[PDB]
């Protein structure tokens, strides 16, 4: 188990950990957060009690390095940063404990929850999808804009994410326009699949990184590109079998996971109605279905 | 956007424009089978595409061999329809083709949308206004060259005939559109309004009768008692 210390919380704010959250008083004596499960990418963000705008945070691996969160007074906002020596971070951290202010990654032990949400989701991939090379950890806020939203300013600051465009000539060979247009599948399984991602582990990881930046940053192009590579598989009347049970796995715990009263902002009524209703995929995502229909019936 | 009363002079600008109306390219009859079923039989159709400013009309005969084997053809029209019109648009010198197509249907946005992805300069645009594009078949020398038609063909009429010298392409365009919705809304009578007197021919050529300027005037207004009445007879007014 690893642990992310602060150097103190100058401000009142709320932390997330991964899918937990918890207040902390300006001045509170707290220094950081322990027991955080080895083996998954975690995400640490903020929202200041005093400016509920930008949620911000942090994408990191714990196996990439030791990381520390300090608030910067000049910039305003809690900072990640990496540890190199090592010795004067396990002093650091040790003494925190044995002082017990630090919160401790409160995992039950039936939950997998972090897991179904991160399984394909890599923090080397994050890096190819948020730009910052000298930093190990990655971060992400309510505001920054999609690679795609911008050809739609600031390149450095941009999701770059995968572009889909299903009225692009990417998506449309010369000759097929209406059953490529109508049936996606040339565009997901040879365009997307076999020719940018490589394989449906790669899909699956850009559609969750997607989904988590929007549930927890409420980061609108990170919604757009979720909702789209959801899409392009429910409109593809050709899809891996496996591809399929796997998505519906995905979905489910994303929808089981988002906020009750964050579904009128972060779900899409017309591609869910057309994914579980319409598309060639309507009756391939059972689970999906069930929980959608029994949480936000509304919705549909 | 889409094309309204607001913005009814830009058809007559100077940037060259289409109208697609696809609303004659699937046609059928419905007939009962021996068995007491129902069934459809195919009849050729057009592609009714028209540059409003200069009259001309590119009609693309459908032919109904080109549904032979395919399902659903109402969605199969829409993008039979965009293709040949992006193959129009292709074949024709860059400096003639649409910086515009407005479609009369929302459901063609789509299909030509697609169909011209190698025209990113070219608007594909809707419109409001409710035209009556669907009668062009009421015009007999357009339904006489749908219905002889073999094969593929696309036949170019100039729509105004010869009304353009001696009258604008606004005025052109709402002569047009008045016969128009006429005889959608009663064709026996409109026709029987346009050829009541033998001695107005319509020379070979052209579409419409050789009448003269206030010989138009008088059956312009007797196409909008036409369009009155038969209101009235459906609402009873
Ligand atoms: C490399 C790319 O653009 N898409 C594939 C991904 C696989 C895993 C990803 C994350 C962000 O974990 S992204
Ligand atoms: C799109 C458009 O209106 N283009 C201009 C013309 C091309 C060919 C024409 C004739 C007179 O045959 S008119």
């Amino acid at each position: 188990m690893n642990t992310v210390p602060f150097t103190s919380a100058p401000i009142e704010v709320t932390i997330g950990i991964d899918q937990y959250s918890f207040n902390v008083k300006e001045n509170q004596p707290f220094h950081g957060i322990k027991d955080i499960p080895i083996g998954h990418v975690h995400v640490i963000h903020f929202q200041h009690a005093d400016n509920s705008s930008m949620r911000y945070g942090y994408w990191f691996d714990c196996r990439m390095g030791n990381f520390y969160i300090q608030y910067d007074p000049k910039d305003g906002l809690y900072k990640m940063m990496e540890e190199r020596d090592g010795a004067k971070f396990e002093n650091i951290v040790h003494n925190f404990k044995e002082r017990q202010m630090m919160v401790s990654y409160p995992k039950i032990d039936e939950d997998d929850t972090w897991y179904n949400l991160t399984e394909f989701v890599q923090m080397d991939k994050i890096r190819k999808i948020v730009r910052k090379d000298e930093n190990q950890f990655s971060y992400v806020d309510s505001s920054m804009t999609t690679v795609q939203e911008n050809e739609l300013s600031d390149p450095a600051h941009s999701l770059n994410y995968t572009v889909i465009n299903f009225k692009s000539r990417e998506a449309i060979r010369p000759g097929h326009e209406m059953e490529d247009f109508l049936d996606k599948s040339y565009y997901l399984n040879t365009v997307m699949l076999q020719g940018i991602f490589k394989n449906s582990s790669n899909y699956f990881g850009e559609l969750q990184f997607a989904f988590l930046n929007a549930m927890f940053f409420g980061n609108y192009g990170s919604s757009l590109q979720w909702h789209a590579m959801i899409e392009l598989i429910c409109s593809s009347a050709t899809v891996p079998k496996h591809m399929l049970d796997k998505l519906d796995e995905i979905l489910y715990y994303q929808i089981k996971t988002l906020p009750e009263q964050y579904s009128d902002i972060l779900l899409n009524e017309r591609v869910w109605n057309i994914c579980l209703y319409s598309s060639f995929q309507k009756n391939s995502l059972h689970n999906t279905e069930k929980i959608m229909e029994n949480k936000y019936p509304e919705l549909l | 956007g889409a094309m309204n009363s607001s913005n009814y002079a830009e058809l007559f600008n100077n940037d060259i424009k289409l109208f697609v109306d696809d609303t004659n390219v699937y046609r059928v009859t419905v007939h009962k089978t021996f068995e007491g079923n129902v069934a459809t039989k195919a009849i050729n159709g057009c592609i009714f595409t028209l540059n409003p400013k200069t009259g001309h009309l590119f009609l693309k005969i459908i032919h109904t061999s080109v549904w032979a084997g395919q399902k659903r053809l109402s969605q199969l029209a829409k993008w039979k329809t965009a293709e040949e019109v992006s193959a129009l648009v292709r074949s024709l010198p860059k400096e003639e083709q649409p910086k515009q197509i407005i479609v009369t249907r929302k459901a063609m946005l789509d299909p030509l949308e697609v169909h011209m992805l190698d025209f990113p300069n070219i608007a594909i645009r809707p419109t409001e206004l409710r035209l009556p594009f669907s009668a062009a078949m009421s015009i007999d020398k357009l339904s006489d060259v749908v219905m002889k038609a073999t094969e593929p063909q696309m036949v170019l009429f100039n729509i105004y005939d010869d009304w353009l010298d001696r009258i604008s392409s606004y005025t052109a365009f709402s002569r047009l559109t008045l016969l128009l919705r006429a005889l959608k809304t009663n064709e026996e009578s409109a026709k029987m309004i346009l050829l009541s007197d033998p001695t107005i021919t319509i020379k070979s050529y052209h579409l419409w009768p050789s009448f003269t300027d206030e010989q138009w005037i008088t059956i312009e207004s007797q196409m909008r008692d036409l369009i009155l009445t038969e209101y009235g007879r459906k609402y009873n007014v």
